[PDB]
RNA sequence: GAGUCCCAUAACCUUUGUACCCCAGAGUGAGAAA
RNA sequence: GCGAUGAUCACCCGGGUGGGUACAAAUGGCAGUCUGACAAGU
């Protein structure tokens, strides 16, 4: 007695006729089993009469969640009262073959003239268009039932979940990667500076060791054969001359071994010490994000040993989470190739790795951890500190 | 909906308590948060107690996941105060374990509390 | 003279590979880092710099519904991104993630952009320390071949036979010792000459074009008023052209 | 034993997509999906290939019980490259990221889990899986999570449960293909403790025939587990004599 | 005539230079102080 | 005015030898740059 079928599908609700209703005495029978495998016979059991596609993402899991809790959306009123016919709530009532019992009564509240069937007939109906799925559409774009239900379980799952981006930690895990990397390209990258302006003027690779002044001393100084008392002051302004260096580049400059470059050679030697500059600026930059970003993400262990030190512990761990579950004991051998954390001197270290453990479980499993908390745990290793 | 679940009721801690004192003196019975993260690494936990009012009681939010990862039985009791007296130490205890031993004089005692605790779970 | 100093065109093509491998590393992690963000973008576009353009003009998957991406992707591209954006598994970032993923995303314009800069540089280096080679090998294979010797004088002391298997020292002294057969391309099988032959004809031209490197190169170092305009290269580059064309013209198959 | 700077041979396994690591020892090691990093902490193998470098994912039996059963020597494992896998009781990517690289990136792996906390690592791990679609939902209500699961050529079930036959039954009937795969981890102290393993087992076999579900074979996991049997079975609707 | 395709754009060994290290490691687990 | 939120647990003469981890450099070593007159067409 079963007269329209109601599927949902992540891209929208489909309603289907049912043109034969299957033997029902002869249900368990093989050969009713299997014409719902095969689709010639099947297509003769029901017909699409209906297909309204959801507008957008955001509606697909909210439908989603209301089917879970068997609710009737806005969207399956309206799909239902297009299509269902008006019948008496008494004498006779449209049949309705829906896969979830608990859907059942919502349905019938809302219109009290249809009448839903969830037994065994109708999940061998709703076996039938599952196995089939756009092959009965006859061509209406349900676009692909693949892909958006991969796009929809991460939806439902996290919603459940309550994932949030402020409990992520793998923003810090790459920021290190950065750090540390940005540290070696700076260095590697100024170093070339220093050879390329060597050959040009080799004294001033001499003369101011710190790699982030020549660049901009060499930005500054770009040949060695314009010298001015103006000019004198203006690099004297850069740095200090304390070191009595502004008076060396002027002596230097006029007596030196160095080959003049090209034009074109310098224009390289700039620019390639530009790009050096970039990155330190950069570094810098996101050193502070990270410092930042700490802080939101485990303020306990941030506070206890500091943003840094904490993020490489972390990295090492993989996770925030898998450093939580790692012993005390784990967590010590955890830093033990960079000395992180450092017979008392172990002792501290050893203690200390038993805080750092405390601390970031409080951080890992906290929706809004707080510093309160951390803030106590290194004062406690503050008295621990004196006492040996 | 509290991060402490399930807590066993008065008459589950009393039983619960009384297999943990008879563990220690039969040297069955492992104390402390970090010894029983080992021994769920290890695999050698018939179950985990732990202390609902630990302050802060994250500290030892680790160990329920690391049991229902390995499908290990874990119960709250109210008191860490009351779970280190008959734990047979002379400090708080905020988590202990009950060690694997088929060979061990209280194994039906162990069997009949895991049994309640998986009910409770 | 400032302009024929080669000392130059080694650091340069040492510097050239650093900035590639440097480059790729960032390019990695901007799709990891950005991936988080939305996954889905490393399989439609593998470019880096176009996966890092398409950062900087939208920002969030919001964003890739209003934004256009027809000067950086084709016109079935860019619609494929923005359903991923939509249907994308990733989450949200804060304003604060955004800037220094835009950050990083700047940087790999810019390194791109200078790696075009370096490129062009050893072009103009090549074509007036060694404006005959370049001709005939061109500016990047001859650039290494300087690079391998240390110095345009070591290799055009170096004959022929040498420059054909000047890169691959470990298969040819491997083969030496043990009685087997030796490579027969080496740095030079990536000239474009090389390329355009086919089958047994590489190994031919590879012979052929190493002897009129040779010729091109020596010019070029022990000229004491060589003109720089290639006209040796040239010249040797139609001689191997006209090889290459009757030495392709041949069939095996009997007609 | 196997250390780190040993060198092994990697052989393929009579089940399409598990291979073998040759050596003084024989390691079941799974094709890495997201090359370099390891979900669990397990070992890792790194082959250069013409050169791209491929790594391969050691298989730890005493941690799953599929592995287990590979060991154990089962004769048919419906899992396979490129099919559809519904994996009930998915506690995290332990079991489920290796299942995830043998159906490869053609096959899909559905996770279904209950309780969140495992979860939330179910979603960490399925970022870098692209293949696996994590459901965090009770196996119980089926009908809940109908929207998100087509059907699957096999289902996977690890639910330590003592109505575990309830779940498997639902699930089949909406989501297994007919004359698809049915792969069950049975515990015998979850379902009924105060009898012995062997009646637990006989009792559940005779569930999943009641249920249209034909066992083909049975295989304990000793020396892995104690008390723990696999029953791999095939879901004939139309008739099982 | 002749292995680019096992990165000679490289690996390994040695010397030098710089910075750290000389307790257990799936570390142990109820003593310490008097 | 303690503690399971974790107590306890190489050599030689102030000086020199021995061992270990990481990175950089070497115009330091392995380490020695293939053959040599025919080929293709009617």
């Amino acid at each position: 007695p079963i007269e329209y079928l109601l599927f949902e599908e992540p891209t929208g609700y489909a309603v289907f006729k049912v043109k034969l209703q299957q033997d029902d005495i002869g249900s368990r029978l093989k050969e009713v089993q299997e014409q719902i495998n095969d689709f010639g016979a099947f297509t003769k059991l029901i017909e699409l009469v209906s297909f309204a596609p959801f507008k957008g993402a955001a509606e697909a899991l909210e439908n989603a969640n209301d089917i879970s809790e068997g609710l009737v959306s806005e969207s399956l009123k309206a799909i239902l009262d297009l299509n269902l016919p008006k019948a008496s709530s008494k004498k006779k009532n449209i049949t309705l073959a829906i896969s979830d019992k608990n859907l059942g009564p919502s349905i019938k509240e809302e219109f009290p003239y249809v009448d839903c069937i969830s037994n065994e007939l109708a999940q061998d109906l709703i076996r039938g268009v599952r196995l089939h799925g756009e092959k009965l559409f006859k061509g209406l774009q349900s676009g692909d039932l693949e892909r958006a239900q991969l796009g929809l379980g991460h939806a439902y799952s996290r919603a459940k979940v309550k994932f949030s981006v402020q409990k992520n930690d793998n923003h810090i895990i790459q920021a290190i990667a950065l750090l540390d990397q940005l540290d070696k390209d700076i260095n590697t990258f100024a170093m070339r500076v220093k050879e390329w302006y060597g050959w040009h003027f080799p004294e001033l690779a001499k003369l101011v060791p710190d790699n982030y002044t020549f660049a901009k001393l060499v930005l500054f100084i770009k040949d060695k054969a314009s010298l001015n008392d103006d000019s004198l002051h203006d690099l004297a302004a850069l740095l200090n001359e304390d070191s009595g260096i502004a008076q060396r580049v002027i002596d230097n400059a006029r007596i030196s071994m160095g080959q003049d470059i090209s034009e074109t050679d310098m224009e390289n030697v700039c620019v390639f010490a530009q790009r050096v500059a970039s990155l330190a600026d950069y570094r810098r930059q996101l050193y502070d994000y990270l410092c930042e970003k700490m802080h939101t993400v485990a303020p306990n262990l941030s506070e206890l040993i500091g943003e840094v030190i904490g993020a490489r512990l972390i990295s090492h761990a993989g996770s925030l989470t898998n450093l939580s579950k790692q012993a005390a004991s784990t967590v010590q051998i955890l830093g033990a190739e960079k000395a992180l954390f450092r017979k008392n001197k172990g002792r501290i270290s050893r203690y200390l790795a038993n805080k750092c453990s405390m601390a970031s479980r409080i951080d890992n499993y906290s929706e809004e951890p707080s510093n309160v908390f951390g803030s106590v745990l290194k004062k406690q290793v503050e008295q621990r500190l004196e006492f040996y | 909906n509290p991060k402490a679940f399930p807590l066993a009721d008065a008459a589950l801690t009393q039983q619960i308590l009384d297999v943990v004192q008879q563990a220690a003196n039969l040297r069955q019975l492992k104390k402390g948060a970090n010894e029983a993260t080992k021994t769920l690494n290890r695999g050698i936990s018939e179950f985990i107690i732990m202390a609902a009012d630990c302050e802060p009681i994250e500290i030892l939010l680790h160990l329920p996941l690391l049991c229902e990862d390995k499908n290990v039985p874990y119960v709250f009791v109210p008191s860490r105060v009351a779970l280190g007296r008959a734990c047979g130490v002379s400090r708080p205890v905020i988590a202990a374990s009950i060690t694997t031993n088929d060979a061990s004089a209280i194994k039906t005692q162990i069997y009949a509390v895991k049994d309640k605790i998986e009910t409770l779970l | 003279s400032a302009d024929k100093v080669d000392v130059m065109i080694i650091q340069a093509i040492a510097l050239l590979d650093d900035l590639d491998k440097e480059l790729n590393t960032y390019a990695m992690r901007c799709k990891e880092w950005y991936g988080w963000h939305f996954p889905e973008l490393a399989k439609i576009v593998t470019d880096s710099v176009a996966y890092a353009r398409i950062i900087l003009t939208m920002g969030i998957r919001s964003k890739a519904s209003e934004t256009d991406l027809s000067e950086i992707l084709p016109e079935e591209i860019e619609e494929r991104v923005k359903t991923a954006a939509e249907v994308s598994m990733g989450t949200e970032i804060t304003q604060t993630d955004l800037d220094n993923i835009n950050a990083l995303a700047e940087q790999i314009v810019e390194f791109a952009a200078y790696r075009e800069q370096l490129s062009n540089y050893l072009s103009a280096r090549m074509k007036a320390i060694a404006p005959n080679l370049t001709q005939l090998v061109g500016e990047l294979v001859g650039a290494r071949l300087i690079a391998h010797s240390g110095s345009l004088i070591s290799l055009a002391k170096s004959p022929a036979s040498t420059i054909q298997i000047l890169g691959a020292e470990k298969a040819l002294f491997r083969a030496l010792k043990t009685k087997h057969d030796t490579p027969k391309y080496g740095l030079l099988y990536h000239a474009s000459l090389v390329g355009q032959a086919t089958g047994k004809n590489k190994g031919k031209i590879a012979r052929v074009l190493a002897a009129k490197a040779a010729v091109s190169l020596r010019y070029d170092a022990l000229a004491e008023d060589r003109d720089d305009s290639g006209d040796i290269g040239l010249e040797s580059r139609a001689k191997v052209e006209n090889r290459l064309s009757q030495l392709e013209g041949r069939d095996l198959r009997t007609t | 034993g196997a250390r780190g700077g040993a060198k092994v041979v990697i052989e393929p396994h009579r089940h399409a997509g598990v291979y073998i690591a040759r050596g003084k020892e024989d390691l079941l090691v799974t094709k890495n999906m997201a090359p370099g990093e390891s979900v669990y902490g397990e070992k890792r193998i790194s082959v250069e290939e013409p050169p791209t470098k491929v790594e391969y994912r050691v298989w730890n039996p005493f941690r799953s019980k599929l592995a287990a059963g590979i060991m154990g020597g089962l004769d048919e494992l419906f899992i396979a490259p490129g099919k559809k896998v519904l994996y009930l009781g998915a506690a995290s990517g332990t079991s489920v990221s290796h299942v995830s690289d043998v159906v490869g990136p053609e096959g899909v792996v559905y996770a279904v889990e209950f309780s969140h906390r495992p979860g939330r690592e179910l979603i960490s791990m399925a970022k870098k899986r692209p293949n696996i679609i994590p459901i965090i939902e009770d196996a119980r209500h089926p009908q809940k999570y109908r929207m998100l699961i087509g059907m699957v050529d096999c289902v996977f079930a690890d639910v330590a449960q003592p109505d575990q036959a309830r779940i498997i039954a639902l699930n089949s009937h909406m989501f297994l293909k007919d004359q698809g795969g049915v792969v069950i981890s049975i515990k015998a102290n979850c379902i009924d403790s105060t009898v012995d393993a062997e009646t637990v087992f006989a009792r559940e076999v005779q569930k999943l025939r009641e249920e249209r579900i034909k066992p083909l074979e049975q295989l304990t996991l000793e020396p892995y587990e104690r008390d723990h049997c696999i029953v791999v079975g095939r879901y004939m609707r139309s008739g099982l004599k």
